[PDB]
């Protein structure tokens, strides 16, 4: 699993680290990946850019 | 928030909502973003297109 | 530009052109750039490989 | 469908919202798919980051 | 660092084995990165799912 | 094929833009494509927000 995240900007730099040692987690346990092969990537966006169902 | 799972083919449809139920709340818990407020998808391929440490995985076996 | 376009698997050759020249055209306007400069792909799954509000979504 | 559009940086806010609400119009229009299920996210980079048919800034 | 790589179907294993191979040393020599820190995946499609130049590309052969 | 870069912050322009010459060229190498139907997306991130391997 490689696993992209974005997310809006403003999270403390360590509410994010703890969002990417959650991710690597949840995944390992639902999925039973060994984390040697979970890799993870954390973006962040600007509001404005993001669109979900549909919604501006 | 979107997010995205690149991972090779034959996990089944269990571990897939295991998956996103895990991955959805971790999410909404660090990004304090509703659950519907959230887009998950899941891209799947051979293991021979999964390079890890740059030796190729092999095909995923359930 | 790049665009790309993450569906669930079923739409046909036709519904895809239909795309990529709608694509092509607003990001060609918005962005000054000619068509052919604009590199798209589409990346298709299964119904469960994608969640729209919590839930996941049946095959196209 | 999830739309990811990586452009070059330079349009205004405006022009912006008013493209993700294009992209979003122009794919339920060709696909048919109901705006409840679609997705855009807009991504600038700045022009030498990116190369077209194989081109060099 | 991670690297993706979209194209169509049809590539053969070899290919890809000397694609990671380039892909992954100029990365390493750019960036200082070792293989052990590069992850790199490949993601296929059929022709039609691809559009360049303003249009779309047969299937590779 | 396009490729798509995911790199720490830190390089300079002059080496991005080499960086990029050295993908397309050894995608061309490897798979024999035509430059002109490569393209590349290189996009730098802060250390913090990458992970390999669960580090």
């Amino acid at each position: 699993p490689f696993i992209e995240c974005h997310i809006a900007t403003g999270l403390s730099v360590a509410r994010k680290q703890q969002l990417i040692r959650d991710v690597i987690d949840v995944t390992n346990k639902s999925i039973g990946s060994d984390p040697k092969i979970i890799n993870v990537l954390l973006v962040e966006h600007a509001e404005a850019n993001m669109s979900i169902s549909g919604r501006i | 928030p979107m997010i995205s799972c690149d991972m090779r083919y034959g996990r089944t449809d269990e571990q897939k909502r295991a998956l996103s139920a895990g991955l959805l709340r971790v999410i909404s818990e660090a990004t304090g973003e509703p659950r519907e407020n959230i887009f998950f998808v899941i891209r799947e391929g051979s293991g021979i297109n999964f390079v890890e440490h740059g030796e190729h995985l092999p095909d995923y076996v359930p």
